[PDB]
């Protein structure tokens, strides 16, 4: 009921002090689809209140964790300190085919590894031999990036400088990245910087230049980082559809791919938290039309298809056809074995800026009811899109906190709660099913018909596994 | 089209109050000028504005949550003759990054485009003690061009010039900002024009010109006005104006060379 | 395609011939990859010996380092205290960071906060920040202390942690007698294990120096330990028994043991545990104070023998047999009580197993990393084993730390092929392996990759990882394990020498090739 | 019996000339004094070493790797008298971050054992413009107890001393650190004296001193020499002295609190 959600948020703000209390009763709001505004109910993209254990990240992670880092041919610098560079390595399944060491970079970490005196006198001379040394010692890299921490931006470092003469002296492309953490208030200014860095050094190269070859059938996957492979997933259904992918945005991508993009027909963006920028400006700039997709679940699969092939000529709208129909009785078979032991448990979600609203069409294709979402940095346009897809008197929360969270999973009691690493064993802990949704708990892919199969399996193992029938002992 | 200058010295020799007067002198023979302000106590721009307390972009940018969610319009500020005012802004002394504060009014300034198709000159009027990067800010590239120090015939204004030039020239090197000459103050000491032209002859620079210590100028500051909206008729107002006619007819743009401790003891020992 | 009956995960469902041929379609059409060729010639130049000397010239270039920063071991140090709250004055990136990092590895809960400083607390300074911070730091998660660490971020603009904790204790925001221990945690200066040593040496600044005229050294006959940047419980276990089976009384400062090992009964504890307040407040009566991990507490061996007058012994890391010998008997000597025949019975099992398996130990060859103190405490242990460590490699080493291993290496006639390379990340050990072959490696997760790369080269290559150190990501539950005293030689024999055994195995396993030599009875 | 001072102000006022002949003079009536300067420009001992630097905290710790495998001997010289002299220095203007080093080099003297030798004053030269908190490390707790700020008849210098004043209230509040004085360097302006005692009474401070301005101290520092080693019969040379013995004498620790500019307006109509 929607007075019994109310109450129950009173209730848990009631522990705060005045000042956090008052700022936190604006991130907590009860669904209502027939509202189009959700500025109305919801305010988002705020600095989170001090001392209140958020899980929010910086806009480094937004960068180069998220946008530059599953660029393979690449090699990305993180400047600054030691720390960043280490907790980052290798923790994002961003996956990709190539010889890593040689031609690929993506899980190897390289850094400038600042000491004291590199913050008193600076770093722009270190900065000029480390490029010289990572251009001797992996020569068939394709490009650096060289991404910002704190220390950079506070001591004021020219790292524009050091790029831009460094690729003038090597003919190298060097992007300079100012992500340094205290920028913004969570990973969503790392997406917009590092799409403005993109846009600015890497996309209009190839912009006198026509030797590609254009079909009119080519398109770009934007916003997908191939977690667990779920590019693959959605690229095999793009090409049976008959498109002609040319870049994938960023997940297995090559810098080559990115300098391609401006040549295709149209743009397909998954991840329009992150991508939205890129996508308005190459629409400015070239025309490309943009379009969002979502292929989580059957359902949100077939419907996404059917979109995308209604903006071609007939032969793509009868291959997308034929696509869901050789597809269909795989999902159906999956349904059928998995629905039934999961219909009508019901599922929390807190996830970062898209997952919180792509993944539920999933969970409804699976006779699951999701009781509760919420996001860690989406922006009000997010929530506007998710209102509609949550049930009538639903949970919605914003940069929620360990205490809230906890007492809402408390009072609500569901089922299952898909969320990071930094509160599976917590809710491991009292007793109920936890499914990392950042990270597929090291499965995947979930993204089309080949993913859903291992969604549901994944699901239903987690959820009826017999551990959550032994928590309490028999003498207790 | 649009010219940029900044100002440097060493502290208290008098960077803030000629900037100010010069870009009223500027603005009496009518060009529009802006003045950007990168000393975390704001005086930048208090004789223009006739007033003590203004909107800094970080006070602003604090109360709007944060510096993206900032307007121009709120912070930019008209003054007399059209001249445009902007305060970078910054902590109390003693906490804090006023180099970060810079870095981020000056990154504000350029991303919401503050200079207009409009702007004759702008001028960044910079901290004495510059001692990080963000103090840098305004002479990288796509920033100002030229470069005016502001000294005295003392031991003090020509070293802290001396190290001024050292720290430019590895931004000359690595850009296209050049120094334009240099501005002596006088503290009426002895022999203060022949040893500015010396030190300026020794970089391989010129002497801008000379302003002599005139008690007019303070009393102006008693009532937040230039010597210029004061009685025009005064000899430092022409003095101004000269200034304003010599830095519109400027040249000369060189590369600083920095001399070693030695060359300022042979010059000491010259007078 | 998928078959409800078999599902497959990525792998192996991308090695389908579909998606074969899609992933091969947009390699010719899209990435212009580089030739095959180029790529196999580029990984041979790669594992030859010009490499490494171009790779060891290195100068501002650090690939896949091994270690971390300040805070980190800052936090490790706060969870081990009753009621005790990680707090961290800085970016809120860093605490997401680790926490992820904890969770990685123990999988376990991992409580800390920030006060979340922005762009507008870098140019003002964070004193509101951590008022607020405070304030609600205490109001909801309700701790007992709250120990502040800070970010490179904090660090670089000079925020004044005791001024801003006095005021936000004068103004009201936390009570006076709130508990509110700091340390300055740069992370441009040393690595996790300085943070660690700075943490603990600020929370007994803040509990005894004021309080040191009425202590009286070897009043509560008791000794001190501190054990310093641990992971692994089994470590806080096997002292704790030990020092009990002896009878030994003992105060263990900073026992993050029940916050990390929080069982799994309906109910989430965020607080479990912990060495409590009356024990730090207690500590300069004991009497002596016994670090595990000499190499990194400098600072509070400094402390406590400038202000506690404790005559800290000159003891290394209680590891292998040799130097658990001499931390028994010098805890005997402080306490006056003699050694047990339960722990000389242990010893005599420990020397029973390594006189059994001297035979499959004896000759290998071993590049190992990680900590100094536990790094050091390897190579003495390998040294008594017969093995031969000939990469041996410490990020965050110094000088002094090198000529002490390089004075154990000359001990040993075991030691005459042993090179100690401080200052130097993964990559540098990657050339190392390639160019001089040891038998295995030992290391945290981060070596996996090495021995991929050498798989790469050949089978005849390949230098296995052995997982010993932190962290350990890709196994589950191995935090569990004990690495001091005589159940952790055990252990790591145990390891050891079922690894040689199984790689023999693997190499035999050839029917009619190398199946002569697989033997029933090894 | 180990008192630690620190002197603030405005830049170019004369705080290094007035703290190096303080030193001096204190040094002629037999107190062993260590000063520590914490100015990147590395000049807060030219006058007593009678030489431009010798070897910074910050240059050694960069050329040995780390602070920590630093002695204590190879950073600090002493000088005439037997003061004993110590420079955070740091790097050339634009690069870098001078503060953190400040805030390594004051950690290295007390984690090395500097204020453990018998000292009687230890004298912070800082300079005028406190941009961080690195400046603002003199002032933390256990280091320098008293604070003098100098500033003479100027508009921006009585303002700077109020800005100074407003960073000090924090640390104030806080700890045991108190402004101990107000010393008054001179312009030769009208009637300066009367004024600056106004604003020493009408702060809740004394006013210490006030030093004339004597072209000797410019005539002494061309030969890097202290004004009371170049002449000590001249009737400078003895104003010094007597700004020692008040130093020495000075009781009157109180809190600054500061005051309003429209206020401090009517003092000009008084002078
Ligand atoms: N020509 C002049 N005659 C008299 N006083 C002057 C003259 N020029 C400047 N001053 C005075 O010198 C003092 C310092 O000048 P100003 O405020 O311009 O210094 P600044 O170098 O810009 O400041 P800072 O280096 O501290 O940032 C003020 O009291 C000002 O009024
Ligand atoms: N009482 C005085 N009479 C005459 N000249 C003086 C007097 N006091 C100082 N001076 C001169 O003024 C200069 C003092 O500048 P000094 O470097 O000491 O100022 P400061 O306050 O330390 O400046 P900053 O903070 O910018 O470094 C010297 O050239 C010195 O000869
Ligand atoms: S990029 Fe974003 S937090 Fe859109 S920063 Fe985050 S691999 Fe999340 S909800 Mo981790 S806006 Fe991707 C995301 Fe979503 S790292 Fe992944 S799962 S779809
Ligand atoms: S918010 Fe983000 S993760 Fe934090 S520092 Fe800043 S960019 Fe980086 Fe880095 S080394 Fe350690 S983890 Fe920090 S204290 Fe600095
Ligand atoms: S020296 Fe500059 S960059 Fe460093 S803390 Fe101070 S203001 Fe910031
Ligand atoms: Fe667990
Ligand atoms: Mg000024
Ligand atoms: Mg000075």
């Amino acid at each position: 009921s929607r007075e019994e959600v109310e109450s129950l948020i009173q209730e848990v703000l009631e522990v705060y002090p005045e000042k956090a209390r008052k700022d936190r009763n604006k991130h907590l709001a009860v669904n209502d689809p027939a509202v189009t505004q959700s500025k109305k109910c919801i305010i988002s993209n705020k600095k989170s209140q001090p001392g209140l254990m958020t899980i929010r990240g910086c806009a480094y992670a937004g960068s180069k964790g998220v946008v530059w880092g599953p660029i393979k041919d690449m090699i990305h610098i993180s400047h600054g300190p030691v720390g960043c560079g280490q907790y980052s390595r290798a923790g994002r399944r961003n996956y990709y085919i190539g010889t890593t060491g040689v031609n690929a970079f993506v899980t190897m970490n390289f850094t400038s590894d600042f000491q004291e005196k590199d913050i008193v006198f600076g770093g722009d001379k270190k900065l000029a031999k480390l490029i010289d040394e990572v251009e001797t010692l992996f020569p068939l890299n394709k490009g650096i990036s060289v991404q910002s921490e704190c220390p950079i931006g506070l001591i004021g470092d020219d790292i524009e400088s050091v790029s831009k003469v460094k690729g003038a002296e090597l003919s190298k492309t060097i992007v300079p990245v100012r992500c340094e953490g205290f920028r913004g208030v969570s990973q969503s200014l790392g997406h917009h910087i590092a799409n403005d860095a993109v846009r600015d050094w890497v996309l209009g190269k190839r912009d006198e230049d026509t030797t590609f070859a254009s079909t009119p059938y080519d398109v770009a996957i934007i916003g997908d980082y191939n977690i667990g492979g779920d590019a693959w997933s959605s690229r095999i259904l793009l090409e049976e559809m008959g498109l002609r992918c040319v870049a994938q945005w960023s997940g297995d991508g090559s810098i080559s791919e990115i300098e391609l993009t401006p040549k295709v027909k149209l743009n397909l963006v998954h991840c329009y938290r992150s991508m939205n920028y890129i996508s308005r400006h190459m629409e400015e700039k070239y025309g490309i039309p943009w379009m969002e997709y979502n292929f989580f679940g059957p359902t949100k699969t077939i419907e996404s298809l059917r979109a995308i092939a209604a903006k071609f000529d007939e032969s793509i709208q009868k291959k997308c056809e034929e696509v869901i129909a050789k597809y269909k009785p795989e999902w159906e078979a999956v349904v059928a074995k998995y629905r039934p032991r999961l219909e009508g448990k019901r599922v929390m979600l807190y996830i970062g800026g898209l997952r919180p609203r792509h993944v539920i069409g999933a969970y409804e294709d699976l006779g699951m009811e999701v009781v509760g979402t919420g996001y860690e940095f989406a922006h009000n346009d997010d929530y506007d899109r998710t209102m509609k897809e949550m049930g009538d008197s639903t949970l919605l929360y914003d940069d929620v906190t360990g205490y809230e969270f906890e007492e809402f999973v408390k009072r609500i009691k569901p089922d299952l709660i898909g969320s990071g690493i930094k509160e599976k064993f917590i809710f491991q802990k009292m007793g109920i099913p936890f499914r990392e949704m950042h990270s597929w708990d090291y499965s995947g892919p979930y993204h089309g018909f080949d993913g859903f199969a291992i969604f549901a399996r994944d699901m239903d193992m987690t959820l009826n596994n017999p551990c959550w029938k032994k928590l309490q002992a028999p003498w207790e | 089209a649009m010219r940029q200058c900044a100002i440097y010295g060493k502290g208290g020799i008098g960077k803030s109050t000629t900037t100010q007067n010069l870009v009223a002198a500027l603005a009496e023979m009518g060009k529009k000028v802006m003045i950007v302000g990168c000393d975390p106590k704001a005086d930048s721009t208090r004789l223009i504005l006739h007033s003590k307390a203004q909107n800094t972009i970080m006070e602003m940018a604090a109360e709007a949550g944060t510096v993206e969610d900032l307007e121009l319009e709120d912070v930019l500020k008209a003054g007399y003759g059209g001249v445009k005012c902007v305060e970078s802004g910054g902590p109390e002394p003693g906490v804090g990054c006023a180099g970060r504060g810079v870095i981020t009014a000056i990154n504000f300034l350029e991303e919401e485009g503050a200079y207009e198709d409009d702007l004759d000159f702008v001028f960044y009027d910079v901290l004495g003690d510059v001692v990080c990067g963000g103090f840098a800010m305004p002479i990288r590239e796509n920033k100002a061009q030229e470069i005016y120090i502001v000294c005295s015939g003392e031991m003090m204004a020509m070293y802290a010039a001396n190290n001024i030039s050292k720290g430019i020239v590895k931004y000359a090197n690595s850009g296209s900002v050049r120094l334009g000459g240099l501005i002596c103050n006088s503290r009426n000491t002895d022999r203060e024009d022949e040893l500015i032209i010396a030190l300026a002859n020794k970089l391989g620079t010129q002497m801008i010109h000379f302003v002599p210590r005139d008690n007019v100028v303070q009393r102006a500051e008693i009532r937040r006005m230039t010597v210029i909206e004061y009685d025009p008729k005064a000899k430092q107002a022409d003095e101004y104006r000269a200034l304003a006619r010599k830095v519109v007819d400027n040249k000369l743009l060189v590369i600083p060379n920095p001399i070693t401790m030695d060359e300022l003891e042979e010059l000491l020992m010259e007078f | 395609s998928q078959q409800v009956d078999k599902i497959k995960a990525s792998y192996p469902l991308f090695l389908d011939q579909d998606y074969k041929d899609m992933l091969a379609k947009k390699r010719d059409g899209f990435e212009e990859k580089y030739p095959q060729d180029k790529i196999d010639e580029v990984f041979q130049w790669t594992t030859t010996k010009e490499y490494q000397e171009l790779n060891f010239q290195r100068e501002a270039l650090t690939v896949n380092p091994a270690k971390a920063c300040q805070p980190l071991g800052a936090v490790l140090c706060a969870l081990g205290f009753e009621k005790t709250m990680p707090y961290v004055h800085g970016s809120q990136g860093c605490v997401a960071y680790f926490r992820s990092y904890f969770n990685r590895h123990f999988r376990e809960p991992v409580s800390c906060v920030s006060d979340s400083m922005t762009e507008d607390a870098a140019v003002f300074g964070g004193q509101q920040n951590m008022k607020d911070g405070l304030q609600n730091c205490k109001a909801t998660y309700k701790p007992d202390m709250i120990a502040v660490s800070t970010t490179c971020m904090a660090e670089v603009i000079g925020d004044d942690l005791n001024a801003f904790i006095n005021n936000s204790k004068k103004e009201g925001f936390i009570p006076d007698e709130f508990p509110v221990p700091f340390a300055h945690t740069p992370s441009f200066v040393g690595s996790h294990v300085t943070g660690w040593d700075n943490m603990f040496e600020g929370i007994a600044r803040y509990f005894t120096l004021k309080s040191m005229d009425d202590k009286v050294v070897g009043s509560n006959k008791k000794i001190n330990i501190v054990p310093g940047f641990e992971t692994y419980l089994g470590n806080f276990r096997v002292i704790k028994r030990m020092l009990s089976e002896m009878g030994v009384g003992y105060s263990l400062l900073s026992d993050p043991e029940e916050v990390l090992d929080t069982p799994a009964d309906g109910q989430f504890r965020m607080y479990a545990g912990g060495t409590t307040q009356e024990e730090m407040k207690d500590a300069p009566n004991a009497l002596n104070t016994v670090l595990l991990q000499p190499w990194h507490l400098e600072k509070t061996k400094k402390f406590v023998e400038g202000t506690w007058k404790h005559e800290v012994p000159k003891l290394n890391i209680p590891m292998g047999l040799d130097w658990t010998d001499e931390f028994l008997m010098k805890v005997s000597e402080i306490s006056g009580q003699p050694i047990p025949a339960s722990l000389t019975k242990e010893r005599g099992r420990l020397v029973d197993m390594m006189t059994d398996s001297h035979t499959w130990l004896h000759g290998k060859r071993f590049a190992l990393w990680g900590d100094p103190d536990f790094v050091m405490g390897l190579v003495k242990f390998l040294l008594e084993l017969g093995c031969e460590p000939v990469h041996i490699l410490c990020h965050n080493g110094n000088k002094r730390w090198k000529k002490a291993v390089d004075a154990i290496l000359a001990a040993s006639p075991y030691g005459k092929n042993a090179t100690v390379y401080i200052g130097k990340d993964l990559w540098h050990l990657r050339s190392l392996v390639f160019t001089d072959k040891p038998d295995f490696m030992i290391g945290n997760s981060y070596g996996k990759f090495i021995q991929r790369d050498t798989l790469h080269k050949g089978k005849e290559f390949e230098v296995p990882l052995i997982r010993i150190g932190f962290p350990i990501f890709d196994r589950h539950h191995l935090h569990r394990s004990t690495t001091l005293g005589y159940e952790g030689a055990m252990q790591i024999l145990t390891t050891l020498v079922n690894s040689i055994l199984e790689r023999l195995d693997e190499e035999t396993r050839g029917m009619q090739a190398t199946d002569y030599n697989h033997d029933l009875v090894r």
